[PDB]
DNA sequence: TATAATGGGAGCTGTCACGGATGC
DNA sequence: GCATCCGTGAGCGAG
């Protein structure tokens, strides 16, 4: 039961749920030392009984509403586990993640294959902790609350955190994920090259394996970080190591619309 | 005996991958009682404790490599 | 089911 | 250690009572003034552990010094508040009750 | 039926009047029983309503407050042909009524509301779903107080070992205590004045390590 | 693509053995410092600034070509875990 | 429909030529997002039978 | 994916099911994606 | 430009106002015009009839009454406040055998009232109440999916109002009747009815083998209130008959006009259906005392002639559209009344006993509660009562035509089979064919038709032209679904000289099915093509020519188009673009003939012939519910004559009166180094320059400063530990001063709230010592700008206590609106489209120089990949290009309607004639043939494109006439290889843009619950990485990768904190831990009563709580 | 705490296909 | 052994 911005009381369900259980337990016990007949006890057994199903699994009898004024259930300790929305579909075999980022993407023409676009402001935020440091090694900020308070205001950016940022950035890859994630080829690993403006350039023969076109598509962006997960990215995951479809066994990569036309 | 890959995705063994499915009401409780033991053999098990998946580069067969410079080789081969 | 109904018809019996 | 299995299995109602710090007897949550949990409430400082890190209820208590030391006054253990998120209590039922799972 | 116990408890609640009725319940006046049950079913209702009905649990007598606030809204209501001002309740609500009490007796009854709610007309998406941990550290955050006490760790290392443990002793950071200074020259094995004295020239060479370095400074905040 | 992968893959029997192979050796380039490399300074990973050259920050680029010369050596169960370390920390100090 | 549409859309079609066409699009339309709650489906069946 | 042997330690189950999944939507005289499930 | 317009087709009646479906309907079920006892007793009017007199004391209704509204329109948008009236409604209380009165005007709280355009306001917030389909109440019988020759009938009652009830022949001959779900033998029924066996042989009996298993219990035919009492047990166990519970369960489910309540439409259709007169919408009546009948023996007669087959009995679709009906703004009101009513006559009846039982007004046995909320839960709380989605003048006005099969009162997603998405032959001229959303919602929302009108029963009604002889009558029919089936319609583009039928042969359907007939054969005649699509789908000119499932993009996403502070109606028209901008309000208009006095930006004043000077102040720059910018423009000048209907101002985004959502580029269709790959689009910095695309959005941001328990919160200039630069645009109350640029991170109103209870680390005492400065009493709360976010500071609203204009939050001090408004420029990764349905992302803005041009340095606007078209089969853009080609030239602008409109020839006659300005120009200006043009005129030839031997002049004529020029490449100055076809094409750009779009997290906020980062962007927080992203990981093998999405990268804290302190350090990764997202899975199962534990490879336990869970 | 008062009230509907259990 | 019941599922983004 926490207060959100406004001051008010947000509580979860399974706390009027509890409370239901526990007055008919406490009103059970004042009943059998008050010597109530059989036809009371009875009933209020019975009742205990529907507490302690509308708690561990709702919905198998009848549905309690929170009041009668919503007639949404009250989300039980079943309802919670199980689901599309359960704990497990949504929190325990996939999660949101830390360094991510999400944009619309545009024709990468220029770019190799193993290579994309990355708009300047996306690349500072996912690198944040990597530039903090970076400006430390170079004398951008005598240390790092110095360095992220440079950071946090967009009048303060000065020219060689720029500079900085390409020296992070050197050798490292990134994740482009476009959602439907059909097959594994669905997230690839391009190495970043950092461009002006607000969106991402994607690699013309790949937009075929992700399915991707620009009508508007959006695209999703992660980091890896330890070393590691670095070396994973780049030598499996990169997009020009995956150049045939894992699952017939012909050429993914492929001269696609324009290319074909060209030639 | 032939069964559909819904029946066998749930009668798999170990039933962190069985009740992520599907039914879960229903895999709990007779996992429960039987007081299944689950050794995680399987992608689902690992990736929801967050441990290092069985594949890849978790897999026991490349896991346990080691590298060392040649300087550092002849180096402990004294003892 | 229905433990109003129940309840209701128990306390016709008396 | 390392794990390498996970056993899932019915526990007791002891097993249970092992798990369990102390019995909610009250539903109120909160005070209407002062917000904060009501003695045996579902919420209760005593029972699940303190509001703030290493602090008891009535202020006595404080900081590091004390670690596994309970206040006389309050009844509230001083550590790290996470532990709201792990200990349990129990409601010790007047008449014995079906798990609905068995029974559906 | 609607009054926030459901049909069954109320029942049963009532129940439990009926009872402390029939242990009061003189034969001997002519009444039939009906009348004096009736007086125990509605009273032990009435308790129970405004005991459990409320997840944030209100007093008795706070509870009928509101409501007599709520009816003398509503009567205010019917005449004014709209909603009353804070003021204009207080007036209605008699001697001792202001607008800043009308006010805070309404903050006071302000029922919580159910983080499952949902948000759009999907399934999808739940209201406590929107609502951040302001509880537990930020990684930024616990990032910043371990350099602090690294900091402060590397700023103690130029005074000697004595100096830095009167301090060290004295604001609290070893065990968590804060040790008056008698007590600092009963462990030094100096005078309580002279350990004050080594106490203000420790610090004073502190604030020329600051001065001169430039480090500590950022966490100003 | 990554220089001189074909032969990379070459070099194991799973390819997910190589990456373990590079991610490993990075992270001792990382903790050394450097210093422990097999690389001569010609053969140093050189990355393009404003100023003019400077070592390439990425230790996972650097550990692939070390890899490519014969310079290093990988397997199961080559020295307990043990030695490996103190000895590397003793030859390189860090 | 027993009667086929004549025009190409470089010659146009026709009011009527137009609506009879919006029956095949809106059915095919409709089986399109169908099975696409189904192929998803059954592609979370197959990575939990064959994930171990 | 490489043409030459498979790498020991591929995870070959979530592979396959997504070779399988990826052209689903495109199932259409025909029993089509149904068909596919039925099986 | 002058504006020459194609097609030959005329209009014997123009469209019906637009918004007529929503302004007409809940002007009907207020009635607040009509004088009170001329109310005619439908909607608001019929709930006080049906609800009152409230019985036993008799509480009676008199009338009802509208006052006017507590504010303005506007005010109430500012102020968060519903545009609302007061209800007072007038009750006599009546004594039972006393005879006395007490008659009171009750005051029932407040009533939404709908505003000039057909929306609504609820707090500060517009919104559209959108029309729902459901299946008509009613008798209809459909073929029993069990067996061939055996039929189900089913009678549905208004869908809250009374049960649904199959009445079935099968299995053994009997006659079931379901009801609640219960099947019992229907004869049971009919001797309650006053039926005995006699009258049934008479008029049923007649039927062979069927009216026998019917009688087959004659121990059912002995008593009509034995048989009450007996049925009463049937339907509910344990409850005792007593001859008063039979009846008042029986009338209640059946008679009470009150609780069953068939539509006054269903009350029609089977008085149609069977051959029968109703008396009331009731199934069967109460007169004293028995139960008589009405609807059940024709109903039961209809199915047994159905059963063994009958000439004249029908099965009937429930996808037609006369058994499907339109739900209304005013209907669907007036039910969420008739519900806020009923529980408030509850209250009524429980207060009728109970108190002084003695001393009662009207208004102490009233109370709105049950009513208030209940309609305040309809409009806030509803599916049907939808967010107003105005981006711009379209899409305000077709989100009020847009109508849903979805709601409650009706279907789910998952509910909805191929059925009622499909497009049914009865949609023609009643409901869109293309305009449905596309994806999950297809054919469930779709967009009523232009000319459709939706009629009393809420049935679509098409308009047809009455032929008679060979003659078309100038008459207009308005035709239900159905009763357009009983004739004979010719399509509109038959041929006509004066009246007169002037073909042979005219094409026609009979019960929609195509067919071919004498000019003898025609009944009706169709009004115009028009009438057959909505009202988006009729802004696609050339629409002939497109294939369907992109036309569905044409019509949706005209929608989106974001208003431009230069826009442009269409150079190629379908003639609706004008009076698109009268229906849904954008322009503004003249009243009476008139002349102009006083001109401004603020407002313009108008002497009228009355010699009345009239006022209209014109609304600037305010913000609508997309942030787009509504602003009117003044189109008229100071002294400017105007009869009525003359526009004086142009709507947000209207030109000259028409519809202006886009602009009128040049766009030459060509790949250009894949930078068009894929539906990508490349751009002429020439836009951006003279500012085509750029448009204005203002956002709004909201803070409140409350009173904590801590102390107060206070705006104020004084900020804790902040430097003057921060303060800087700040005025002395704390708010930015108007007219200051905000960028990312600056505070746009600063607050200062008393922090919490103290606990300074002890790292904190000693550096508060050592600057000597103290812990400050007010943590800084200031409200800034996001990221990404930003512009010039426009208006500032700030509201205290003392307001006497405003309701105040219960605890809240004092609330500030800050007004930000941004001009967009347009720019890569924005989004455009054009009416055709191609639509892309902007990839690459060239300068000027790199640009494609012609022969004189006239460089395109737009490059488009030809690769687009023909996969997507929508021919019509290029005919927008053809006919914008030469309309570029001869300086004119053209009206093509869909259907009836330019037939290339008499385009390429206006091609000839541009030709000529175009080189005819060249030619005088003393300029022959360039060197390029032949060398392009070569290879053209070599196409077959130019006859060989024919002049380069007659070559580049024969050329430019199949709308292809020579284009010259702006990096060479060597020409194209080939003649490129170049034209004006209307293009628009669109709601998506990346400005808003594009975010990026590193660290930051996680639910409370899980530990989990948030999602959405205003929120700022991770992306999903879901089941589908870590499958991915998974196939690829990447284990580590894997592990931290899961573990250092989510809700493994420790992992996470020290993660980050690692980056920092500059050290590598650490080892992850457990995500707490499972400590939360094994505590939630203890919880369920299940015992989770971790093993060991000895299969002793390990603890992952450390120890703090156990004792 | 005393006049007598003694068995609710809602009624939500164009899935669908499946498999495994329960009934005739 | 078939009819028939019940309980189970049904692919990023912003709000
Ligand atoms: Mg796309
Ligand atoms: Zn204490």
């Amino acid at each position: 039961m926490v207060q959100v911005d406004g001051g008010r009381f947000a509580t979860s369900d399974l706390n009027d749920l509890y409370r239901r259980l526990i007055n008919r337990n406490n009103r059970l016990k004042k009943l059998l030392a008050q010597g109530a007949p059989e036809i009371i006890i009875r009933n209020e057994k019975r009742m205990l009984q529907e507490a302690v199903d509308a708690l561990l699994d709702n919905g198998r009898r009848g549905a309690p509403v929170t009041n009668p004024g919503s007639d949404r259930p009250l989300r039980s300790l079943t309802d919670i586990l199980s689901g599309k929305q359960g704990r497990f579909r949504q929190n325990l075999l996939g999660k949101r993640v830390d360094y991510s980022g999400r944009s619309v993407i545009v024709v990468g023409p220029q770019l190799k294959l193993h290579q994309c676009g990355l708009p300047k402001r996306m690349a500072l935020e996912l690198f944040k902790p990597f530039l903090l440091k970076k400006m430390e090694e170079k004398g951008i900020a005598p240390n790092v609350k110095a360095a992220r308070r440079m950071l946090e205001r967009q009048r303060d950016i000065k020219d060689e955190v720029w500079d900085a940022l390409e020296e992070v950035i050197h050798g490292k890859v990134v994740l482009l994920n476009r959602a439907p994630t059909l097959h594994r080829l669905g997230i690839q690993a391009f190495q970043p090259v950092l461009v002006e403006g607000q969106s991402i350039q994607l690699h013309p023969l790949v937009c075929e394996a992700f399915n991707a076109d620009f009508d508007g598509d959006q695209m999703a962006v992660h980091v890896p970080l330890s070393s590691f997960a670095q070396a994973e990215a780049r030598i499996q995951m990169l997009s020009a190591h995956n150049l045939l479809s894992p699952a017939s066994g012909e050429p993914l990569a492929k001269p696609s619309r324009d290319i074909i036309l060209g030639l | 005996l032939l069964m559909g890959v819904t029946k066998s995705a749930l009668s798999t063994k170990s039933w962190l991958s069985a009740a992520s499915f599907q039914n879960t009401t229903h895999v709990l409780t007779e996992a429960a009682i039987a007081g299944k033991k689950d050794e995680l053999i399987g992608l689902k098990e690992n990736v929801i404790l967050g441990r290092l998946i069985p594949a890849g580069t978790g897999s026991d067969f490349v896991r346990f490599t080691q590298v060392v410079d040649q300087k550092t080789l002849k180096a402990i081969e004294e003892a | 089911s229905d433990p109003v109904r129940q309840y209701l018809h128990e306390i016709g019996q008396v | 250690k390392e794990v390498r299995k996970v056993r899932i299995a019915l526990a007791s109602p002891e097993k249970i009572r092992s798990w369990s710090y102390g019995e909610v007897e009250k539903p109120e949550t909160i005070n209407y003034r002062t917000l904060k949990p009501e003695r045996d409430g579902l919420f209760d400082e005593r029972i699940f552990g303190p509001i703030k890190d290493y602090e008891c209820a009535c202020g006595k208590y404080k900081r590091q010094r004390f670690e596994g030391k309970v206040c006389e006054r309050c009844g509230v253990e001083v550590t790290k508040s996470i532990v709201r998120r792990y200990r349990m209590g129990h409601i010790e039922l007047a008449t014995p009750a079906a798990h609905i799972w068995f029974v559906k | 039926t609607g009054r926030g116990l459901s049909f069954l408890d109320l029942i049963q609640e009532g129940n439990q009047g009926l009872i402390r009725a029939v242990e009061k319940f003189e034969y001997k006046r002519r009444f039939k029983f009906s009348t004096y049950a009736t007086w125990w079913i509605r009273q032990a209702i009435n308790r129970a309503i405004a005991d459990q009905a409320r997840t944030i649990r209100i007093p008795v007598h706070m509870v009928e407050t509101i409501n007599k606030l709520s009816r003398t809204a509503r009567q205010l209501q019917q005449e004014l042909g709209r909603e009353p001002t804070y003021e204009e309740i207080a007036e209605a609500m008699g001697p001792g009524w202001d607008a800043k009490r009308v006010e805070e007796t309404l903050k006071i009854a302000q029922e919580p509301v159910s983080l499952e709610t949902p948000i759009g007309d999907e399934k999808d998406s739940f209201y406590g779903d929107f609502i951040p941990d302001e509880h537990l550290p930020s990684p930024v955050d616990a990032a910043t107080q371990s350099l602090l006490s690294e900091e402060l760790e590397k700023a103690l290392s130029k005074l000697s070992e004595r100096e830095a443990m009167v301090l060290k002793l004295r604001k609290g950071l070893i065990d968590g205590r804060e040790h008056t200074l008698e007590e600092v020259g009963a462990f030094f094995g100096v005078t309580r004045e002279r350990i004050r004295q080594i106490e203000n020239k420790a610090l004073r060479k502190l604030k020329y390590h600051e001065s001169r370095t430039r480090k500590l400074r950022d966490f100003l905040d | 693509a990554e220089p001189g992968i074909d032969k990379l893959f070459g070099m194991v029997d799973s390819k997910y053995r190589l990456t373990v192979v590079v991610a490993k050796r990075a992270q001792q380039l990382l903790r050394h410092g450097f210093k422990n490399t097999v690389l001569e300074p010609e053969e140093r990973p050189k990355m393009q600034t404003l100023e003019g050259l400077f070592d390439d920050p990425n230790a996972v680029t650097w550990a692939m070509k070390e890899l490519l010369t014969g310079r290093l050596v990988f397997g199961e169960n080559l020295v307990p875990e043990d030695r490996l370390q103190k000895e590397m920390e003793r030859l390189y100090p860090v | 429909f027993e009667v086929p549409v004549r025009s190409s859309f470089r010659e146009g079609l026709t009011v009527l030529e137009y609506f009879i066409s919006s029956h095949g699009a809106r059915k095919g339309g409709a089986d399109t997002a169908l099975r696409t709650a189904d192929s998803g489906y059954l592609t979370r069946k197959l990575v939990d039978v064959t994930h171990e | 994916s490489m043409a030459r042997p498979v790498s020991i330690g591929e995870a070959v189950g979530i592979v396959a099911a997504q070779s399988i999944g990826e052209p689903g939507t495109q199932l259409t005289i025909t029993q089509g994606l149904p068909r596919v499930i039925e099986l | 430009m002058e504006i020459k317009r194609f097609g030959r087709i005329r209009e014997v009646i123009p469209l019906p106002p637009l918004t007529e479906i929503q302004v007409e309907s809940y002007r009907r079920a207020l009635q607040a015009d009509v004088p009170p006892e001329k109310r005619e007793n439908v909607g608001i009017q019929a709930a006080f009839r049906e609800t009152f007199p409230i019985e036993e004391l008799v509480l009676d209704f008199l009338e009802y009454r509208l006052g006017e509204p507590p504010f303005p329109q506007d005010e109430c948008r500012e102020k968060d406040l519903t545009y609302q009236a007061p209800l007072y409604a007038r009750l006599q209380l009546i004594h039972k055998d006393t005879g006395l009165i007490k008659e009171d005007e009750v005051f029932l709280g407040h009533i939404p009232l709908m505003t000039e355009d057909g929306s609504f306001i609820i707090n500060g917030a517009d919104r559209v109440i959108v029309s729902q389909i459901h299946r008509s109440p009613g008798v209809y019988f459909t073929p029993d999916p069990a067996r061939p020759g055996r039929y189900i009938a089913s009678i549905i009652p208004l869908p809250k109002r009374g049960p649904w009830i199959d009445l079935e022949v099968e299995p053994n001959g009997v006659v079931s009747m379901k009801v609640n779900k219960r099947k019992f033998p229907l004869v049971l029924l009919l001797r309650v009815l006053g039926y005995d066996q006699e009258t049934l042989a008479r008029e049923l009996g007649a039927y062979g083998e069927l009216v026998q298993g019917l009688m087959d219990e004659s121990v059912f035919a002995m008593r009509p209130e034995e048989a009450l009492i007996r049925l009463f047990t049937l339907l509910r166990p344990g409850d005792p008959p007593k001859r008063d519970k039979a009846v008042a369960y029986v009338y209640g489910l059946i008679a009470d006009p009150r609780r069953y309540d068939l539509g006054e439409a269903g009350r029609y259709k089977a008085e149609e259906k069977l051959g029968i007169r109703l008396s009331g919408r009731t199934l069967a009546r109460f007169e004293d005392g028995e139960f008589k009948d009405e609807v059940f023996l024709p109903t039961l007669r209809y199915l047994f002639a159905l059963t063994a087959g009958v000439p004249g009995h029908e099965v009937d679709d429930i996808d037609h559209l006369g058994n499907r009906r339109i739900r209304t703004v005013g209907e669907l009101m007036t039910d969420q009344f008739r519900v806020g009513l009923a529980r408030l006559a509850r209250g009524v009846r429980e207060r009728m006993l109970m108190g002084s039982e003695d001393s009662l007004t009207p208004a102490k046995l009233v109370n709105s509660r049950p009513l208030e909320a209940a309609i305040r839960e309809f409009f806030s709380r509803s599916q049907l009562s939808q967010f107003k989605d105005e981006t711009n003048p379209l899409s305000s006005l077709r989100h009020k035509r847009r109508i849903s099969a979805l709601g409650p009162g009706g279907l789910t997603r998952e509910r909805a089979g191929f059925d009622v998405r499909d497009v049914h032959r009865t949609h023609y001229g009643r409901i869109c064919p293309v305009e449905t959303p596309e994806g999950a919602n297809i054919g469930l929302i779709t967009s009523l038709a232009a000319y459709a009108r939706v009629d009393e029963l809420g049935f679509i009604r098409t308009p047809y032209r009455r032929v008679v002889g060979g003659v078309v009558t100038d008459e207009v029919v308005y035709m239900t679904a159905t009763e357009e089936d009983r004739y004979t319609i010719a399509q509109a583009n038959t041929p006509l000289e004066g009246n007169r039928i002037a073909a042979e042969r005219v094409v026609a359907r009979r019960k929609g099915e195509p067919v071919i007939v004498s000019p003898e054969e025609v009944e009706f005649m169709d009004v115009s093509p028009k009438q057959v699509f909505s009202v988006n789908t009729n802004l696609i000119p050339f629409l002939e020519h497109d294939d369907a499932n992109r036309a569905l993009m044409g019509s949706n996403m005209q929608t989106q188009a974001v208003p431009l502070i230069r826009a442009q109606a269409p150079v190629v028209m379908t003639g609706l673009e004008e009076r698109v901008v009268r229906d849904s309000l954008a322009a503004l208009y003249a009243e009476e003939d008139g002349e102009v006095a006083k001109v401004d930006g603020n407002r313009i004043v108008v002497r009228y012939e009355d010699g009345r000077l009239v006022e209209y102040p014109l609304r600037r720059f305010y913000r609508s519910n997309q942030g787009t910018a509504l602003d009117q423009r003044p189109r008229v000048v100071v002294g400017q004559r105007v009869r009525k209907g003359d526009l004086l101002a142009d709507g947000p985004a209207s030109e000259n009166g028409f519809l202006a959502l886009g602009q009128n580029v040049l766009v030459a269709i060509m790949p250009f180094d894949g930078y068009n790959f894929e539906d990508a689009i490349v751009i002429s910095e020439e836009l951006l320059k003279r500012d085509f695309y750029t448009s204005i959005h203002i956002e709004r941001y909201e803070i409140e400063a409350r009173d904590t328990k801590l102390g107060p919160e206070r705006i104020t200039r004084d900020i804790p530990h902040l430097s003057e630069a921060a303060l800087r645009d700040l005025d002395e109350e704390g708010v930015v001063r108007i007219g200051a640029e905000v960028k990312p991170g600056d505070i746009l109103v600063g607050r200062t709230s008393f922090k919490g209870e103290s606990e300074p680390t002890p790292e904190e005492r000693l550096l508060r010592s050592i600057f000597g400065e103290k812990a400050r009493d007010v943590k800084d709360t200031s409200l800034r700008v996001p990221p990404g976010e930003g512009g010039i500071v426009v208006r500032t609203v700030r509201l205290r206590r003392g307001d006497p204009g405003v309701e105040l939050k219960p605890g809240v001090r004092e609330v500030v609106r800050v007004y930000v408004a941004q001009k967009r420029k347009l720019q890569v990764g924005d989004k455009l489209a054009n009416r055709h349905g191609n639509k892309g992302v902007v990839a690459k803005i060239l300068p000027v120089e790199d640009m494609p041009h012609l022969p004189d340095g006239t460089p395109v606007d737009v490059i488009l990949n030809p690769l687009g078209v023909p996969s997507r089969m929508n021919l019509g853009q290029i005919l927008e290009t053809h006919l914008g080609l030469a309309g570029y030239f001869l300086g004119q602008r053209y009206i093509s309607p869909i259907f009836d409109g330019a037939k290339e020839p008499e385009i390429k006659e206006l091609l000839a004639q541009a030709f000529e300005v175009y080189f005819g120009k060249r030619k005088g200006e003393g300029f022959g043939v360039d060197k390029r043009e032949v060398e392009v005129l070569r290879r053209a030839e070599k196409l077959g494109l130019v006859t060989p031997g024919k002049t380069p002049e007659e070559q580049l004529k024969e050329l430019f006439l199949q709308g292809k020029v020579v284009l010259y490449d702006g990096r060479t100055g060597e020409p194209i290889e080939g003649p490129i076809v170049v034209g004006q094409m209307f293009i628009m750009k669109l709601y998506h843009m990346v400005e808003d779009k594009m975010h990026a997290r590193s660290t930051g906020p996680y639910s409370l619950i899980t530990q989990q980062p948030l999602g959405g962007k205003a929120q700022f927080g991770g992306q999903r990485f879901g089941e589908m992203e870590v499958w991915a990981l998974e196939a690829y093998g990447a284990a580590h990768t894997l592990q931290e999405m899961l573990t250092l990268k989510s809700d493994d804290i420790e992992g996470r904190n020290a993660a980050y302190e690692a980056i920092i350090k500059g050290e590598d990764v650490p080892e992850p831990s457990v995500p707490e997202s499972f400590r939360v899975l094994v505590k939630e199962l203890q919880a369920l009563a299940l015992d989770v534990q971790t093993l060991d490879e000895k299969d002793n336990p390990v603890d992952i709580f450390e120890g703090l869970a156990s004792k």
